[PDB]
């Protein structure tokens, strides 16, 4: 029943803002800590991504939704950067709560957070250096550091790197995008003489065997997948419907009627050029031997991402009908190969006339491995993308943000006015990086960043911070570095929710 | 360990050290004041008798015996 | 038990610190105490207010027992030292609760102060005056309240300045001690105050009913006497035990006939006028008036005491009672030179011309009101003060809140250029030195937050290029919101307080920050 409009607003607007700023905060490091999040039916999931636990949770809250908004569409719009924009807001609004009770008027300090987040870009667009063919001679070379690089991130075997070098290299041909969301990735399951194998196509799964499945050719010339929605199951057919039950020879007669109209149904679909059958729903016990005595083949539970997958690759069309269609409409393969391998059997649809997809088996003969071991790869492959994509790159970890916060500490040592305090601020306010990096992997951030700090006094270079060794040492040395163009975003993004923030006041409620 | 808390360092990570400083080459060093770090004792002028250390433990564990012997219950007046 | 009874020194620590937070420096509201019977004390003082206070806080009592050491060694600086101990508890508490060693930070907070002093013991002023005691224009207008006339200002402070220049004196064998202090006063009424005379040697109190003197010719020294003659009792030294009722009506003409020889003695070489005060005959003047021997009256102790101390000339060696039989020697003489009574002011005083030891100036008021005698007395005062304590010391340093800034940036340098475990703790007590100006600038009733952004700025250009050191550190004004520079007509004030106040308050703060539990174990 009580309400009031400036101070108290802001404070309470800053008071919720912290609750979601330290809902989320342990998930920043490679290394971050796993969540369980289960809803009223009855199942949890474990992540430790802060989109998919921002996506799963709601707050009543404007300035909470709000942020969790603008999160999302910088997710969205880009592709990294969520907690820290975050992080770098509940700084900012900590740090401002106690110049607000003191009597100041928040319109004087948007101007300088302005004038602040003007003089960093620049500085960061004046100290990025970019290279992209220019050095190095033929590209061979590039191409070794690039593959060192991605194996660099993650202490793996040199054939495993290896082979997601060439599946990485393999798949860069029509793809103009900026996302590996196109041509996608799947994890098999099984085991295999070797540890990882390429090919270029269509996967299955495992298959289920019948009595005569060899009597269809494991060599195709020239298949044609026949795209078609309706089955041939005991379920689907039927040999007997509403009849006058008195003797044999009327089982036989609505047979026959029956058999008629199948066969013509048969010829008129296999006439217009399709013979490798895709039926959704699993085949039979008849259905088999009806098709190896055609000389045709057969198959039977499949799921939607196969099907979606042979489509995009051999590019067949949507088709809404059983009958009366054309061959128009119909895919084309080459190369179908059907080899199995341990306890299951592995297709190969090899000669697809649009190289799309690829698939990239990782087979080692375990149970755990699968599930396992699958982010480094996916880390590296986005490294990859990202330093083959972008041009301009800059050294990563806490090496660009001290350098930021000691230009601006003594840029404001040079103005004569209320903003020396506000610049001072924002500059102490960019320090939560390293800190929180540190802090994640279980070290002591105040021994750390203090070297740092007396490091970056008089240096200047690109020394961030170590993990493993626990020290200091060269980022441009660790091959490890960053895109200079989402930093920036998200500064801005920061920016523009801290200046929507401070320029609320309050609200306005209406009962009916 | 209280000595490498009151100087302002890490307790287990010290005591670690030490253990296997220890282990490794028997008689190595111990624990710094003035300097505060790790260095070794044969550069400081510091000593003190065994007495004060044989004498303690002795009665030390003649109280622990005393105070472990006595139980049962206590009556009064 | 640990972190909270500490938190609860701070607090208190605090809170008995911001009672005298407004009442520094001379622009302040007054404060009233009752002693909890009926009557109230109405004082703005910092030192009245801390010695009539009620404690009852262990830490508030060493507080405050360490002030007091420190004030009765030292004149000024007893405020201060309260708020700069209270900032630095208030930004130790944080760097505490971060979980932060306290050895750590007091090592910190001492090599932050032996830097501050070694960079201050390097910037002192090697001359003692600048064309004449500032310029001696500058350094009497300050130290002087102008509210009623300011005009003809000028002509005072040249007059100070004579008055504190021309006259010194020497004593200790070793440095030049302060000129006179006490000087004659003589408050007029009805004249003119557009015009002032100034004339040597100084002069006793006016002889009203017994100006029955012919001076007319140019006497060379004179003498002085303690007691009195009379024929009946009046003051001390006549016997109570002799009953005579016949030779009280001879003991005049007895003591006359006595006290001839010792005339006639002194009327030799060259001594004739005699100091008597109260309580002599007129008898006596008239029979002595025949030979050139005549008595001036109207003495007072404090004109007696003036005499003894200035000259030098005592009468206890010899005299001491009634008795006026003793020795005749040079010890109860007055060796002066020349005592005329000129015609000054419509009077005729005594005009003692070429003082021996020290010579004094008569300054005489004008007609105006009766606050003057309180208008030129503090100037001189702080005058005398300023030569008398800058004269041996020569470390002094301009301004008086112009040299926190340059202290704060360069122990924020050497905490950056640092880079060991004690580098926070040099940073908050460089943080914990702008309390001075923002209060300076509060009490003003004026914008701090800008005042101290403009005075940082203003000193970090001394410091980032490096062209001089004497120029370039202005201040605060107390007049208006507006940067000064505190050189040409600023006030400087002893370092040596400065340094004492400051060690004392770290030494306070260490202490208070040793302070664990105070539980009864
Ligand atoms: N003309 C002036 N300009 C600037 N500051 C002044 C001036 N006169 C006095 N002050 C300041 O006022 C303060 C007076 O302090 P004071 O009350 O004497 O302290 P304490 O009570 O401890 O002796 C001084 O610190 C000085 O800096």
């Amino acid at each position: 029943t009580d309400s009031s409009q400036g101070i108290p607003q802001l404070v309470s607007n800053i008071s919720a803002c912290q609750v979601i700023a330290e809902a989320v905060r342990t998930t920043l490091g490679p290394r971050g800590m796993d969540k369980l999040i289960v809803d009223g039916r009855g199942k949890a999931t474990i992540s430790n991504d802060g989109a998919t636990i921002l996506k799963l949770l709601d707050v009543v809250h404007p300035a909470a939704k709000t942020l969790v908004d603008i999160a999302k569409s910088q997710d969205a719009e880009v592709g990294d950067g969520t907690t820290s924009v975050t992080l770098l807001a509940a700084e900012f609004l900590k740090q401002v709560k106690p110049y607000v009770e003191e009597g100041l008027h928040p319109q004087i300090i948007i101007r300088a957070f302005r004038t602040a987040t003007q003089l960093a870009v620049n500085k960061i667009k004046e100290i990025a250096v970019t290279v992209k063919k220019a050095d190095k001679v033929e590209q061979r070379k590039l191409l070794e550091k690039c593959a060192m690089t991605a194996l660099s991130s993650k202490l793996i075997s040199q054939q495993k790197a290896f082979f997601a070098k060439m599946v990485v290299d393999a798949v860069m041909m029509l793809d103009d995008l900026l996302q590996l969301k196109m041509i996608g990735i799947k994890k098999v399951q099984g085991g295999a003489l070797e540890d990882s194998q390429l090919v270029a196509g269509v996967a299955f799964k495992k298959t289920f065997s019948y009595a005569g499945f060899e009597m269809q050719p494991k060599k195709y010339h020239n298949p044609k997948i026949a795209l078609l929605n309706v089955e041939l199951e005991l379920k689907a057919e039927k040999d007997n419907a509403e009849i006058r039950v008195h003797t044999v020879e009327d089982y036989q007669a609505i047979v026959d009627a029956e058999w008629n109209i199948l066969y013509d149904k048969l010829e008129k679909i296999h006439h217009s050029g399709a013979k490798v059958v895709l039926s959704k729903l699993p085949i039979g016990d008849v259905a088999t031997q009806y098709f190896a005595d055609r000389d045709m083949f057969c198959a039977g539970r499949v799921p939607e991402e196969d099907l979606k997958r042979t489509m995009m690759a051999c590019g067949g069309s949507i088709q809404t009908s059983v009958n009366a269609l054309s061959a128009d409409v119909l895919g084309r393969c080459q190369v179908f190969e059907e080899t199995q391998i341990g306890g299951e059997r592995y297709n190969f649809f090899t000669g697809c006339p649009k190289a799309k997809t690829c698939t990239f088996i990782l087979r080692g003969g375990a149970e755990q491995f699968m599930e396992e071991t699958e982010r480094s790869l996916h880390d590296a492959i986005m490294i990859v993308r990202r330093a083959i994509k972008n041009d301009s790159v800059v050294a990563g970890g806490g090496a660009i943000e001290m350098e930021l916060s000691k230009y601006l500490r003594d840029y404001s040592r040079t103005i004569p006015g209320k903003q020396q305090l506000l610049i001072g601020a924002y500059a102490k306010a960019l320090e939560i990086i390293p800190r929180q990096l540190c802090d994640n992997a279980g070290f002591d951030a105040t021994n750390i960043l203090n070297k740092l700090r007396a490091r970056h006094a008089q240096g200047g270079t690109w020394y961030g911070v170590d993990i493993n060794n626990e020290d200091i040492a060269d980022n441009f040395e660790a091959f490890v570095w960053e895109p200079a163009m989402v930093r920036i975003n998200a500064l801005t993004a920061a920016s523009e929710a801290a200046c929507l923030i401070v320029s609320v006041d309050e609200t306005i409620k209406n009962p009916r | 360990s209280t000595l490498a808390e009151n100087a302002g360092l890490n307790p287990i990570s010290t005591v670690t050290e030490l253990r296997n400083r220890h282990a490794q080459g028997e008689k190595t060093a111990g624990i710094n004041v003035r300097k505060g770090g790790i260095s070794n004792i044969l550069e400081e002028l510091v000593v003190q008798p065994l007495l004060v250390s044989v004498s303690a433990l002795t009665l030390a564990t003649e109280t622990v015996r005393s105070i472990l012997k006595i139980d049962d219950v206590v009556n009064t007046r | 038990t640990g972190e909270t009874i500490r938190s609860q020194n701070v607090m208190a620590a605090a809170s008995i610190a911001n009672i005298v937070k407004s009442s520094l420096g001379p622009v302040g509201l007054d404060k009233m105490l009752v002693d909890d019977i009926g009557d109230v004390t109405i004082t703005n003082d910092g030192a009245t207010i801390l010695k009539l206070l009620e404690v009852e806080h262990p830490a508030a009592k060493v507080l405050c027992e360490l002030a007091d050491l420190q004030d009765k060694e030292v004149g000024d600086g007893t405020t201060s030292v309260v708020i700069i101990a209270a900032e630095l508890l208030k930004n130790a508490d944080e760097l505490v609760k971060q979980k932060i060693h306290p050895t750590s930070v007091i090592s910190g907070y001492r090599l932050a102060c032996k830097e501050a002093v070694r960079y201050i013991n390097e910037n002192l002023i090697v001359n003692t005056d600048e064309l004449g005691r500032d310029c001696l224009i500058n350094a009497a207008k300050t130290s002087m309240s102008s509210k009623i006339i300011g005009i003809n200002g000028d002509f005072f402070a040249n007059m100070v300045v004579d008055a504190v220049l021309a006259i010194k004196y020497t004593d200790i064998r070793g440095q030049p001690r302060y000129p006179v202090n006490s000087v004659n006063i003589l408050k007029a009424h009805g004249r003119s105050q557009m015009e002032s005379m100034l004339i040597s040697g100084y002069a006793l109190n006016c002889v009203v009913g017994s100006q029955g003197m012919p001076k007319r010719i140019v006497n060379a020294k004179i003498a002085c006497l303690d007691f009195s003659l009379q024929k009946t009792k009046m003051k001390l030294g006549v016997q109570v035990v002799i009953t005579d009722p016949e030779k009280l009506d001879q003991i005049r003409q007895r003591e006359s006939d006595i006290t001839k020889e010792r005339i006639q003695k002194i009327l030799a070489t060259g001594a004739n006028v005699i100091l008597t005060t109260g309580g002599i005959d007129d008898m006596c003047l008239k029979y002595f008036v025949e030979a050139g021997a005549m008595a001036v009256r109207r003495v007072l102790k404090r004109d007696l005491k003036r005499i003894a101390k200035a000259s030098g000339a005592t009468i206890l060696s010899t005299l001491a009672n009634l008795e006026g039989e003793e020795t005749f020697e040079a010890a109860m003489l007055g060796q002066a030179e020349e005592v005329v009574q000129e015609r000054i002011c419509d009077d005729e005083l005594i005009l003692i011309k070429n003082t021996k030891a020290r010579t004094s100036a008569s300054i005489i008021l004008r007609g105006a009101n009766d606050f003057m005698c309180d208008e030129m007395e503090r100037s001189l005062h702080d005058a005398l003060c300023v030569v008398k304590r800058v004269l041996e010391s020569k470390s002094v340093v301009p301004g008086g809140g112009a040299v926190e800034a340059a202290l704060s940036i360069y122990l924020e340098n050497y905490a950056t250029s640092m880079g060991s475990r004690e580098q926070l703790a040099i940073a908050e007590f460089a943080r914990s030195l702008l309390v001075i100006p923002n209060t300076l600038a509060v009490n003003a009733a004026q914008d701090s937050t800008d005042l101290v952004a403009k005075l940082r700025a203003f000193h970090n250009e001394a410091q980032v290029n490096p062209e001089r050191k004497n120029l370039k550190w202005i201040g605060l004004d107390l007049s208006n919101g507006k940067p000064r520079d505190n050189k040409q007509a600023g006030v400087f004030e002893p370092t040596i307080v400065k340094v004492k106040s400051l060690k004392f308050a770290t030494e306070a703060a260490i202490t208070i920050l040793r302070i664990d539990d105070l539980i009864k174990l």
